[PDB]
RNA sequence: ACCCACUCGGCACCUUACGAGAAAUCAAAGUCUUUGGGUUCUGGGGGGAGUAUGGUCGCAAGGCUGAAACUUAAAGGAAUUGACGGAAGGGCACCACCAGGAGUGGAGCCUGCGGCUUAAUUUGACUCAACACGGGGAAACUCACCAGGUCCAGACACAAUAAGGAUUGACAGAUUGAGAGCUCUUUCUUGAUUUUGUGGGUGGUGGUGCAUGGCCGUUCUUAGUUGGUGGAGUGAUUUGUCUGCUUAAUUGCGAUAACGAACGAGACCUUAACCUACUAAAUAGGGUUGCUGGCACUUGCCGGUUGACUCUUCUUAGAGGGACUAUCGGUUUCAAGCCGAUGGAAGUUUGAGGCAAUAACAGGUCUGUGAUGCCCUUAGACGUUCUGGGCCGCACGCGCGCUACACUGACGGAGCCAGCGAGUACAACCUUGGCCGAGAGGUCUGGGUAAUCUUGUGAAACUCCGUCGUGCUGGGGAUAGAGCAUUGUAAUUAUUGCUCUUCAACGAGGAAUUCCUAGUAAGCGCAAGUCAUCAGCUUGCGUUGAUUACGUCCCUGCCCUUUGUACACACC
C-alpha cells in the first residue's frame, strides 16, 4: 500500500508493507515454501518375544 | 521562453449600445394600438422586424428573413 | 665442539595481562588520585617563530640564546568504519579476454543526436547507465516552437450602472487568410445569466527533478545485508560474515569465540520441454461405413460429403506424476562436490525469464499524470482555442539500423511448410468467395465479438528445372521524370502502393570496437505495438541452423582481502 499525501511544505512518500502470517493467509499456501517443518518420531519396544494375539 | 511578438491592435467584445423604450410603436388615441414596422410571420406576434434598406432579419430566429415590407 | 641443567653480563621476541597505557602497544612506557627512592633537564592551544631584536660564538655559512604585537578554533595524537590508491595477493563475467563466428566502422539509404541554418527548425537525455529513447514512424491535431487571429473556461466575496436595459446575438459587402459579427458600416435582437473595479482564485507539454512524491534506471541480478545472544576491545567497532576446497550464488563442506537465525541467493512462480496412464470434444482430429468422383478395372488406391456409428494417439487442458546428478565407474581429507558411461522426454541451477535485499545516486522524470511544494502567469494570457507553417532544413560530426558489394549467386517458373498473434453493432474491424483492373486497387456479396470466419494466416528464406556466366555485368538499387491507385477535410516539403523509365555509390571496408557459448549465434520472414495513412523501428513469434570454448585472469570492468591515506560534500 503506497499513497502520496500532502502537506503544505511538499508531498510525502508513504509506503506500507505488512508481511501477513502464513497460518492466517488462507488464500494460497498456509506456509512459506522454504519452511519445512519435521514432525516428532514415535517410540516402539523391540522383541518382547515373537508372541501373538488371537480373536 | 522566447519573447512575445507585439504588433499592437487589440479587439474587445462590443458593449452593444444598450437602449430602453426603444423606440418603435405608437398610440394616437389611448386604448387601442398602432403597430410600427411589422411583426414576425414565422413566429407569433410580439416579435418585431428589423427595417433597413430593403433587407430584414429577426432575433428569436437569429437572422431569417428575405422578403420586403 | 656440542647436548642438558643452573648461573653473572649483554641484545632482542611469545602469551596472558591480573599491571601500565588515549590506544598503538609496553615486562617497562609497571610498582601513579591506593598520588612522595634520588637527581638533571625540557613543554604549557595553534601559528606568528626558532623569526624580530639584543647578546654571544663563528672566516662565513650559520650556531647558541630567544620576543611580543598581531592572528586563529581548532593543531594534533591514536585508533574505527568507510572511500580511494598508476600498492600486493584471491576471485568473478563472451555488458572481460581467449578459440571461433556474425559483424559494425567503409559504400548508398533510412532513422537518432550533435553542428550549422531558420520566423520556428520546441524540448528532455550526453561514458557504461544520452544518441530506432521519450513507446517520439510529427502531413494538421498531437504541440510545448514560430506568424497570425478567436474564446473566457475571470469559481466565489463586495460594490458601480439595476430595466429611462446589466449585458448576449447579429446576415449584406468593404473588413478579413475567412458564409471569425474578429469589427469599425448598421439599427434590429437579449432580458440581471453578467459586465467595470477590488480581494480572491482557477488553468498553464511555464519554471526548478539541486524543493519533493510515485515509477523507473543504476550500482546489481552482482552476492551481498543484518541482527540476537557470547567473546575481544574504555571506545568508535569488531568477531559471527573465515586458512582452503567447492558453488552460478555468503552455495555449501571444512577448519573455528562463536552458537543458532532472518533478509538477499536458492526455494517460490510462469513458461518451454514427457505421458499410446486418467478425465474430454460434429468450434480438435481420426477409423469403419452410406451416397458419391476417378482409376487400375478382382478383392485394391486416392478422394468429396458434418449422411451415420464409434474412438482420443496427435490437438487442446485439466489433474497428476516425472529428475533426485539417478545408477555404475573412477576422481576428490574417499567431504562439499566435480568428471565420464548407462538408461531416461528432460543430466547446462533441465532451458528461459518473473520477483529481486541493505544502503543509496543530488541518475531520469515537474512534457504520464486534478501526484505536487514553492517561484511564473493569470485576458495584448506562458490558459484555451482555430489557421498556416515548423520540427523532416544541410558545408558537415558521431550513434542504433536496413540494402548490397552476387555465381553458397541473380532472375524466371515449379515445388511449397510455421508459429505468435489480432480482429466490428453503434459502428465501420479482420475481411474469404465471385467479377472488373498488368498493377496497386475497386466493387458487389458474405463468415466472424472469434480453437468455429479471416486462416492450414498454404510467410519467407528454402527445394527442382531452365536463362546469365566471374564485365560496376542480368550484381546493386540509390538518386531522378511522368502517370495510375489508396488514406484522409488537406499529400507539394514525392504519406504509402503500383506502373515504366534513371541507372549513382559500393569487387567484403582502415584505426577502432559491438554481440554471442545451443534450437542459441547468423539467416529468413511473420506478428501485434504506435496506426485514418506510412516499417528500414519494436516487443513477441516460428523457419533454416553452424563455427569455437566449455578455460583463464593477459586486457576491460567489478568484487572482496591485506595493506596505506593529512580523504568523510569521500580522487570532480
Ligand atoms: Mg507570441
Ligand atoms: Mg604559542
Ligand atoms: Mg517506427
Ligand atoms: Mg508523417
Ligand atoms: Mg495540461
Ligand atoms: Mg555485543
Ligand atoms: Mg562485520
Ligand atoms: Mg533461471
Ligand atoms: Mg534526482
Ligand atoms: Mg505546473
Ligand atoms: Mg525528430
Ligand atoms: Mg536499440
Ligand atoms: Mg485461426
Ligand atoms: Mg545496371
Ligand atoms: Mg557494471
Ligand atoms: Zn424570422
Amino acid at each position: 500500500a503506497t499513497r502520496h499525501v500532502l502537506l503544505r511544505q511538499g508531498v510525502l512518500g508513504i509506503k506500507v508493507k505488512i508481511m501477513k502470517d502464513p497460518s492466517r493467509n488462507t488464500s494460497g499456501p498456509k506456509a512459506l515454501p522454504d519452511a519445512v517443518t519435521i514432525i516428532e518420531p514415535k517410540e516402539e519396544e523391540p522383541v518382547l518375544e515373537p508372541s501373538v494375539k488371537d480373536y | 521562453k522566447k519573447v512575445y511578438t507585439t504588433p499592437k491592435k487589440i479587439r474587445h467584445k462590443h458593449k452593444k449600445v444598450k437602449l430602453a423604450v426603444l423606440n418603435y410603436y405608437k398610440v394616437d388615441d389611448e386604448g387601442k394600438v398602432a403597430k410600427l414596422r411589422k411583426e414576425c410571420p414565422n413566429c407569433g406576434p410580439g416579435i418585431f422586424l428589423a427595417n433597413h434598406g430593403d433587407r430584414f432579419y429577426c432575433g428569436k430566429c437569429h437572422s431569417t428573413f428575405a422578403t420586403q415590407k
